[PDB]
């Protein structure tokens, strides 16, 4: 029952704010040398009640998100553009985004206590 | 309600009390010459109808869907659209096909024109269906516009505006205060008494009957699978499949746009993925003391109406590798067609956004499920070329696209043409690297493509990347350390040239050198670098606690465990996180902090060494028994039978 | 549709394009003096109604069901019935109550009178729905009693007079259920729009569809392992469940007692327990408990097979069982009702069909509650003496009793009830035709074993008296009390053993079970070998496999060295689970069945593990079963002794 | 699709005929703790059967105003108890499905017989 802020990574402007609904962090394992601890880790986040920033809406016509409960920060969040229409009209927009990781930084999410 | 009709093709007696008409009708179907000539011709017409729709006989004693929209013949529908319609009947399917290709404005206008021209229609069925499809197009346009003003800004970056403002204004205007629940009631009473069975089509929720029936059938199937009972007559699973195929054929053959809405996709994904679970339970069923295979149609259904996360969930729930795959040639043709469309669109000026949202969601599922089907070399070349170059990167990033590629690689070992295609992709990525970063949601960057290439050749040398390395200069850092991760692909001269400027400054370069295989044992310099980074990590640690997924710390702990590190300074760094104290000093780990999810990440060698510790085996065996008894992941259990860690 | 009202009670602005009346109303609710006096008088009633139902506050900023029908107060409803109805609403309350305790005839008549006497207008609508539903109940009850009633009860009942059936057929004909809302005044249709869904013959389809979507979402979270932070789909499921229960039961609708609503409950419930149990099996990476209302829900809307499947799927004995006193008085009411019914003058058959499934489910699933000695005693007395024989057989009623025994250890009072139940069973074992048959396969000897297991020194006075009374004439009592030998006194033991001889195989099994045989005398070897000779002779182009399960016992005895005569190998080849124990080396385990491993106990399983010449095949079987299946008992066998 | 024949145990009279839909055969041990000595091989053998379309014999109906079942490989249950649970649908109803559970006599101690 916390709040999530979607911000532009470069400018820092708040793209939108919403309430978190669902988060999946599932990391699992063809792919003698030094053990490198290779892993395939992903984070998906479904968020609810998102109303976009009015200034950003006026401007629009990389992202980073901060989910604050203790204190979580996801850098490089890519919003999945899946769109499906219900025959029943529409009720709030739900935004799905996946956590991206840079090769050099090699970090996916940060938790602050 | 005089008779009751099962999906099998048999009729059952409930309510008609007078003389039985179909009883005599079926026996007449099985001396019919005594009827009149007009009786004979209408009986011919009925016979054609009833055997067309599958009503074969009564109870006492596969499907095909003939539609271009279901098969994704996305050029044949275009050819149909360009052709002039002789009759309004051909104009209905043209409007449906126009709808299927985005282009919802033209579909709406054509549906309105069919409505205008349906004044002289004999029955009015086409008029009512056109009205339903026009409302479906209207809500489709409304939701798409809402998305483009919403999600269409986050995604795509820009504002698209596929429908003009005047067009939106007029369609909001004529659609104002339009109640579909009244649409069937607002029809001539002849139409209502004749087309009574289209009434369920009217309401804004028409699949609730089907969804409820599927809920009941799914509950019954789950009850049988929990009890272990054996169905002898028509199994409830077979009933699910029959009502399935009946529904797909009804809403695809009759050209309804409602097939493309979220409710129908949900109905499909719940009706499907339950036959699969029932099949897997049937396979894994013990013998007592007293198979189902998917076809091209099922492949299309899963490719279209299943989301990537939902296919992931179903493959997690049940194993699919033991389900045999038939009609593989048709599946290959469908996949090659999908790849051809995405190439012909993105490769040439991009593709229209309205058709993009409809196409790409099912394209994900098709290419993801393509792992399981066996494909020819030409088909694999086409689909790999489509997925690498001409697929929109905004959805499947480098890491997830690599997972896609290795999935299509599982069934068919990599041929030389596919490796050439991946070499071209890697060359393109190399020339992409500017202040450009290869970010990925999956963490499997471009080096994994080269790793796959070397895994399937072990002697492949990429010529163009070698020449790029030869022309590399010290000014350009991103390309140099990008090709450093692609070291095994380069030639010997390229390796020597790249090693001139390549230095292990930070430990990330050390990881890259290890992965490429440049480092096989730790020199004192590498050990000193590791210790220095650990020093600064603790220095910054001491002051709230912060946990990151950098995971290098656990890698250092594992290196200490496998004796690859032989310097006794590691114990000073104990306490800054878990999974490091687990390996360095396993006896003093206080396993109340142990996380069972760790064992999945480790490989055969690591967990084999962990098995041989025997001063640490029992705590992890307790964790493993708890997980196996509690969870149904079946990977922890597989670990358990493998080596009982 | 101007506002979205959901289960939690928070109003959401959905399609209101004008001024916001809900936001301002809630601001006023949370300066009402400035309101007009008549307006404020209306506002107080609006406050009362909006807080009685939910609707707590804005979106940006426990259940109680009060009805004598839901709680099963089958005596209080009667007392309400004979009271004269003051008004039509109390009369409709009495209509629902009259429909609850069977007696569809009087409830139908009362509904008809309420229909004529109604001239709000909603009472007529609800009464029309309930009268149609009551006619449907009478019609399908007539069909069941005509068709299946004869086979089930053994006799034709005809609870309803033929004239009544003719009159109701005539009156309900030409009554279209879907029409009944359309053919009512425009004022009512405008005001009472929310009741439109009740008009149609199928009104749970929307609720069932929403429940399907929510259950699918919950299953997706379960399989994926995702974490839900806000209002979860599970709490939505349970809260919508409670909304439906409090809307259907409180508004006096018989549509609650149908298969559709029962099955809707059975989906919405038992999906909460599955998710709660999986929550305990949550994988830690970098609770839900059951109340009296839940107990009533499972006792009402779950078939015995359904709760059995729920037990198979999830360990239901770990979930906390709160509000235990309310539960206990609930089953006390059930027990007193069944005793009052079946103690004197048969039963009310229309009441019987509706109530016996609930009684069976409650008494079965009572394993997980702690009942006091008095309540447990009355429950056991209702379960054994007064529960109908047709529904609960000896073995299955015994299973019910031993499941009640789980949470509460047997007291002396309950042992007395078991004792005189056994005495009554011995009394019934006089005619040679009578023999207690059980679907479970367990019998009164199991009651005796239960008593001995919980006391180990009990001596049954009345059965010992009958044993001292036994003569050679009544063989049925002789070989019934043979199975109850440990309960008998030593004088009774000698008196029974005077006429008791091991004549056949079943007699030897009874003697072993009671404990008379501790080592096989050579006469027992002769008898077993002769029976195997007879089995081989009758074996020697069709083959029989029965569920006698004697050959397996002989094979296991040979395996555990209990039988030390090497003539068994001659009988090798007829049936399996015999060669597996006699000569495991040449068993050709392609015919081995994993389910046999379920039937073994700790000693047998340990010996099988210690054989070491048949260990590898069986470890492979256990491994492939634990990989293939989710039974979780094969894994327990696989890890307790690593067999 | 295979049929079942219902007989009275006393005589050869046909009670009803039907077609078997599902048969639940789930038999295992009882509770281990509650039930050195010679092994008895305890069991909790249960067999349940359901039939989809059953029409009762007209002579049986006429006479009505312990059972055997013969499921045709052919199998026989010498004693079957029909679980007469009547649950009613608000949809008008129709498929009369009859569920019965096999029983084992104390002397015989056999529940079902399967014969080619």
């Amino acid at each position: 029952t916390a709040d999530v802020y979607f911000k532009r990574k470069s400018d820092g402007k708040l793209v939108f704010t919403a309430e978190a609904q669902t988060a999946s962090f599932s990391q699992a394992i063809l792919r003698k040398p030094l053990y490198i601890l290779k892993s395939e880790k992903e984070i998906n986040l479904t968020v609810k009640n998102a109303f976009f920033d009015l200034e950003w809406l006026a401007m629009t016509q990389r992202y980073e998100v901060e989910y604050r409960t203790i204190y979580i920060q996801f850098p490089n969040v890519s919003p999945s553009g899946e769109f499906e229409m219900s025959l029943e009209n529409g009720l709030a927009p739900e935004i799905k985004f996946e956590a991206l990781a840079d090769t050099d930084t090699d970090e996916m999410a940060v938790v602050i206590e | 309600y005089d008779y009751h009709f099962e999906v099998n093709g048999t009729v059952v007696r409930h309510k008609n009390k007078g003389f039985g008409y179909m009883e005599r009708f079926f026996e007449l179907k099985e001396e019919r010459s005594k009827l009149s000539k007009k009786q004979y011709e209408r009986f011919n017409a009925l016979f054609n109808f009833f055997e067309k729709n599958g009503v074969i006989c009564m109870a006492k004693d596969s499907i095909e869907i003939n539609s271009l929209a279901y098969h994704g013949k996305y050029d044949v529908m275009k050819k149909f659209i360009e052709e002039q319609s002789v009759s309004i009947e051909d104009d209905y399917k043209k409007a449906f096909f126009l709808a299927c290709l985005g282009r919802w404005e033209e579909s709406y206008d054509l549906y309105s024109n069919i409505i205008l021209n349906s004044i002289d229609e004999s029955n009015g069925c086409v008029y009512y269906l056109s009205q339903i499809n026009r409302y479906r197009i209207y809500q489709s346009i409304t939701q798409a516009v809402t998305q483009f003003n919403g999600l269409g800004l986050l995604t795509f970056g820009r504002h698209y505006k596929p429908f003009t403002d005047e067009f939106l204004a007029r369609i909001e205007r004529e659609m104002t205060n339009f109640n579909i629940d009244d649409l069937f009631n607002g029809m001539p009473f002849e139409f209502q008494k004749k087309y009574k069975i289209l009434e369920f089509l009217s309401d804004n929720q028409f699949l609730y009957d089907d969804t409820v029936k599927l809920f009941e059938l799914t509950n019954k199937v789950r009850s049988e699978m929990s009890e272990g009972s054996y169905s002898f007559g028509m199994s409830s699973d077979i009933v699910v499949l029959l009502r399935l195929y009946d529904n797909l054929r009804f809403l695809y053959e009759n050209c309804l746009w409602s097939v493309s809405f979220h409710e129908f996709h949900q109905y499909i994904r719940n009706s499907m993925s339950l036959l699969i679970e029932k099949a897997e339970y049937e396979r894994t069923r013990d013998i007592d003391e007293l198979g189902f295979f998917m076809e091209y149609y099922d492949f299309v259904n899963i490719s279209r109406h299943f989301k990537i996360d939902d296919i992931k969930n179903l493959e997690r729930s049940c194993s699919i590798d033991k389900i045999r795959f038939g009609e593989q040639e048709k599946i290959e043709e469908y996949l090659v067609g999908i790849a051809e469309e995405i190439t012909k669109q993105f490769s040439a000026n991009g593709m229209n956004v309205v058709f993009y949202t409809q196409f790409i969601s099912e394209a994900k599922a098709a290419l993801y499920f393509a792992k399981y089907v066996k494909l020819s070399e030409e088909g694999l070349g086409k689909i790999v070329k489509a997925l690498l170059f001409y697929f929109p990167e905004r959805d499947l990033d480098i890491g997830k696209r690599y997972v896609w590629l290795e999935r299509l690689t599982k069934c068919n070992e990599l041929p030389k043409s596919i490796i050439s295609i991946i070499d071209d992709f890697l060359v393109l990525q190399a020339e992409k690297h500017q202040n450009y970063s290869e970010v990925s949601s999956n963490g499997l960057y471009s080096r994994d493509y080269g790793a796959l290439i070397k895994h399937f050749e072990k002697n492949f040398i990429s010529k163009r990347l070698s020449e790029i390395t030869l022309c590399l200069t010290q000014d350009k850092q991103k390309q140099i350390d990008f090709l450093f991760k692609l070291l095994p692909l380069l030639s010997t001269n390229a390796k020597s040239h790249l090693l001139s400027f390549k230095s292990v400054e930070n430990i990330n370069d050390l990881m890259n050198g290890i992965r490429i295989g440049l480092i096989d044992e730790f020199t004192p310099e590498h050990e000193e670098l590791i210790i220095e980074y650990l020093e600064t990590r603790k220095v910054n640690y001491i002051g709230i606690q912060t946990f990151s997924s950098n995971d290098y710390m656990s890698t250092f702990g594992i290196w200490y465990f496998l004796e690859e590190i032989n310097n006794s300074k590691m114990e000073e760094f104990i306490g800054m996180d878990d999974q490091y104290d687990f390996f360095v000093d396993p006896e003093n780990f206080d396993y109340k902090k142990f996380i069972p999810s760790w064992l999945k990440n480790y490989n055969d060698k690591l967990l084999g060494k962990i098995a041989g510790n025997k001063h640490m085996k029992h705590h992890v065996i307790e964790v493993l028994k708890e997980r196996v008894k509690n969870s149904n992941d079946k990977r922890y259990l597989e670990i358990l039978m493998n080596y009982f860690i | 549709y101007d506002y979205h009202f959901e289960v939690n009670g928070t109003v959401v602005r959905h399609k209101n394009k004008g001024f916001g009346y809900m936001e301002r109303f809630f601001e006023l609710k949370e300066e009402r003096s400035k309101l007009s006096k008549k307006q404020y008088e209306r506002f107080n009633a609006l406050f009362n109604f909006f807080e009685k139902n939910g609707v707590i506050c804005m979106a940006k900023d426990s259940i109680e069901i009060n009805s004598l029908a839901y709680h099963g107060k089958y005596d209080v409803m009667k007392k309400f019935i004979e009271e004269q109805s003051v008004s039509i609403e109390d009369d409709y309350k009495k209509a629902f109550f009259l429909a609850c305790l069977g007696r569809w005839e009087e409830s139908y008549d009362l509904y008809s009178n309420i229909i004529l006497n109604s001239i709000n207008g909603c009472v007529y609508y609800l009464s029309q729905i309930n009268r149609y539903r009551i006619y449907q109940s009478i019609t399908q009850a007539v069909t069941q009693f005509n068709g299946l009633g004869l086979l089930t009860f053994g006799r034709h009942y005809k609870p309803f007079t033929d004239e009544f059936l003719a009159r109701i057929e005539r009156e309900m004909t030409n009554f279209n259920i879907d029409d009944l809302f359309n053919g009512m005044p425009f004022e009512f249709q405008k005001k009472y729009k929310i009741l439109e869904f009740l008009s149609d013959n199928q009104f749970l389809y929307d609720d069932t569809v929403k429940l399907f979507e929510l259950t699918n979402k919950v299953r997706s979270e379960m399989s994926e392992g995702s974490y839900s932070f806000g209002m979860s789909s599970d709490i939505v499921v349970l809260l919508r469940l409670y909304d439906n229960l409090r809307f259907l039961y409180e508004n006096c609708l018989w549509s609650v007692s149908f298969h559709e609503f029962h099955q809707y409950i059975r989906n919405s419930m038992s999906l909460l327990i599955e998710k709660a149990e999986y929550e305990r099996t949550r994988d830690i990476d970098e609770g839900f408990f059951m109340e009296y209302y839940d107990f009533v829900n499972i006792s009402r809307h779950f078939k015995i097979d359904d709760i059995k499947n729920l037990e198979r799927s999830c360990s239901i004995d770990k979930i906390r069982f709160g509000e235990q006193e309310k539960i206990e008085e609930y089953l006390v009411g059930i027990a007193e009702e069944i005793t009052k019914q079946f103690s004197a003058n048969g039963m009310n058959v229309v009441f019987y069909t509706q109530f016996i499934s609930e009684a069976k489910a409650a008494l079965y699933f009572a394993k997980y509650v702690k009942l006091s000695e008095e309540g447990l005693g009355k429950i056991v007395k209702a379960l054994l003496f007064y529960f109908p024989e047709r529904d609960l057989d000896i073995g299955k009623r015994y299973v019910w009793l031993e499941r009640l025994t789980k949470c509460n250890e047997l007291p002396k009072s309950i042992i007395s009830i078991i004792d005189d139940f056994l005495v009554l069973q011995a009394e019934k074992h006089i005619d040679q035709n009578y023999s207690e048959v059980s679907s479970n396969g367990l019998y009164s000897r199991d009651y005796g074993a239960l008593i001995k297991h919980f006391e180990k020194n009990f001596i049954s006075k009345r059965l010992s008296e009958i044993t001292l009374c036994l003569t050679q004439d009544k063989q049925k009592q002789i070989d019934f009390l043979f199975k109850l030998l440990p309960l008998l006194s030593t004088n009774a033991k000698s008196h029974l053993l005077s006429f008791k001889s091991v004549e056949n195989i079943n007699d030897l099994m009874n003697g072993i079970r009671i404990g008379l045989i501790d080592e096989f005398t050579p006469e027992h070897e002769e008898l077993i070998i002769e029976y195997l000779e007879t089995r081989k002779v009758n074996y020697i182009g069709i083959q029989t496999f029965s569920s006698n399960d004697y050959m397996s016992t002989f094979g296991i005895w040979y395996f555990l060295e209990e039988i030390n005569n090497s003539k068994m190998e001659e009988f090798i080849g007829m049936d399996d689970q015999y060669d597996f124990f006699v000569d495991p080396e040449n068993f050709d385990y392609k015919k081995f069945i994993p389910s046999w491993l379920k039937n073994y106990n700790d000693k047998l399983l340990g010996k099988i593990a210690g054989n070491k010449h048949m260990k590898h095949h069986v470890i492979e079987v256990l491994k492939e079963r634990v990989k293939n299946s989710n039974d979780k008992r094969y894994l327990e066998i696989l890890m307790n002794y690593f067999i």
